[PDB]
């Protein structure tokens, strides 16, 4: 999914000191989901509208179409 | 950033699953807005978790605080 | 403050995209 | 059930605030619903900052957990 | 809130499951919920308003509680 | 699911309403 230092680069962004050696998995399944969903709405929304591409406003939608993308 | 080899990997995949039987072009736009999203929202709820690990007076991120997180937000 | 850099986010995101692909035929090229 | 005697008192209160500018009289109905929602979602959020008391391994819930959970849903 | 039963908020503290509770809790519920209550009054007189209407009622309620998305 | 529950809720509350009252003229009969 993430690549294994990538989840670390991302934490310490965060602002996370430390990290446990299950976390990456867990990251992982988090964005599985998150990922899972937006393409979700987007291709959904992409194929309503009766178009063959996926765009950065289908993308756009999709996240739109998320309520708790903020906190 | 993250590296588009595996990125695009997860994005190809969910685009067949959900696709409704043509797969569906996907914009290198779409991509790149896809990529950015996922970056900042991990870093975003990789920050609350931590700010649930903060709160129990550990410094150290763990599944304990990821999985309230996933209570907390589905 | 993070529904602000979100909006932000989502504005620049309304951007030029081109390059359509038929995502597998196109990802061996990534 | 919360008794009627002060909470009608609030409901008046803000009926009086958000109305224009006849206070808006109010039905029976309408108070029985605001009364049933403020009781179930008091509880409802009492017992998520008491998730939060439970993540920090502590099994009395304190201000610590009201703030958080404040901060989680404003 | 000024008289909002201090042992009613212990009770419903106990219907949530809290076993023990700090003595200062029940300021930060009675401003709890003076917040949703506050928003969902506001929300109900608005449409109740737009409506054109005199009374609140509980469909008018009922569109505010529906108007909050974080009750859930 | 909480969701499920509160919508149960809100379906209840389209229901019986009548009583129109003027809040203070009528909250006296409250006690």
């Amino acid at each position: 999914g993430i690549t294994k230092p990538a989840i670390r680069r991302l934490a310490r962004r965060g602002g996370v000191k430390r990290i446990s050696g299950l976390i990456y998995e867990e990251t992982r399944g988090v964005l599985k989901v998150f990922l899972e969903n937006v393409i979700r709405d987007a291709v959904t929304y992409t194929e309503h509208a009766k178009r063959k591409t996926v765009t950065a406003m289908d993308v756009v939608y999709a996240l739109k179409r998320q309520g708790r993308t903020l906190y | 950033l993250i590296p588009k080899l595996p990125f695009s990997r997860l994005v190809r995949e969910f685009i067949v699953k959900y696709s409704d039987d043509e797969p569906l072009r996907v914009t290198e736009g779409a991509l790149l807005a896809m990529q950015e999203s996922c970056e900042m929202y991990l870093t975003q709820r990789l920050a609350d978790s931590y700010m649930l690990t903060k709160h129990r007076n550990r410094v150290t991120l763990e599944v304990r605080d990821m999985a309230l997180m996933a209570y907390i937000c589905d | 403050e993070r529904s602000k850099a979100w909006s932000s986010k989502m504005a620049d995101f309304a951007s030029l995209e081109d390059g359509m692909e038929i995502d597998v035929a196109e990802f061996d090229n990534l």
